[PDB]
């Protein structure tokens, strides 16, 4: 097995995307709130969480 | 001296809310670390083709 | 909406559908000075064309990768201001030329203000400038915000 | 309520839809100052969920 050394892979970047459309799911909003209590959104983002 | 992309903002919209949101297909393009320059440079070089 | 605009322009003969179709205070639009009517009428059916931001997103997205794969940059946030919808401020608002508005949805916590704001002004002094010169659009921002 | 909700929500246009629905003091609602509306926004569109 053992024969040369090092070498190895530089993983290449690439972007991401997804289901298209304009409104919020219901789920993965409601499901947000059962983990925290805040009362308005700390971070102060809504899209992006 | 480029003259790319014309848009002289004019936003009288964003004075007057209450305005039915258009729904439309997302873009969702997520500018990555490396790859987000990438796409200028392959741009650039299509560009001088 | 279809109160708004009609099939034509009106010279606005129901103050009660103002009250419900685009902003608070039905008590501050049942007074207002027999003044600001020509001011309202000018200023509110003139909203329906002159609408395009392709260069106003780009230098936000510019200012992105300014401090995206740069690391962050602490600066301040300058700027005059707005406060409602289809009240006095609003109205009184409109006059001026040369005012660009910024609708900001939530104003609760600094960041949203700073950006939308920075991403105004010529190219954000002083954070070197480096390659790009945009042009500044209309100078004297002003921002609609709740808070 | 269907007045709440809606089919997705709105930004807040007729405050009459407000006094009926979910609240007593039409006048307290009538003055309201040009402050707590983005807390208002935030308030009764996150009951949903």
């Amino acid at each position: 097995p053992r024969s040369r050394t090092a070498h190895r892979v530089d993983m290449v970047r690439e972007c991401d995307f997804n289901p298209t459309m304009n409104l919020k799911a219901a789920g993965p909003k409601a499901r947000l709130r059962g983990s925290g209590v805040k009362s308005r959104r700390r971070v102060s983002e809504v899209p992006l969480a | 001296s480029r003259i790319g992309l014309p848009t002289v903002v004019s936003l009288y919209d964003l004075m007057v809310p209450a305005f039915i949101a258009q729904n439309s297909a997302l873009e969702g393009a997520r500018l990555s670390g490396d790859l987000s320059k990438a796409v200028g440079r392959v741009h650039q070089m299509l560009g001088m083709v | 909406r279809a109160k708004l605009v009609g099939a034509a322009r009106e010279g606005i003969p129901n103050r009660n559908d103002v009250a419900k179709s685009t902003g608070w205070n039905q008590d501050q639009v049942q007074k207002f000075p027999d003044n600001r009517m020509d001011s309202l009428i000018s200023l509110l059916e003139q909203m329906q064309t002159g609408q395009s931001k392709l260069t106003r997103l780009v230098k936000g997205f510019l200012i992105l990768l300014e401090m995206a794969e740069r690391k962050e940059v602490d600066f301040h946030v300058g700027n005059h201001i707005h406060v409602t919808y289809a009240i006095a401020p609003v109205c009184d608002s409109y006059d001026l030329p040369g005012r660009c508005y910024v609708f900001n949805s939530k104003p609760t916590s600094e960041a949203h203000a700073a950006v939308l704001l920075a991403m105004c002004r010529e190219y954000p002094p002083p954070q070197f400038a480096s390659h790009v010169s945009v042009p500044a659009d209309a100078e004297d921002v002003c921002i609609v915000s709740q808070g």
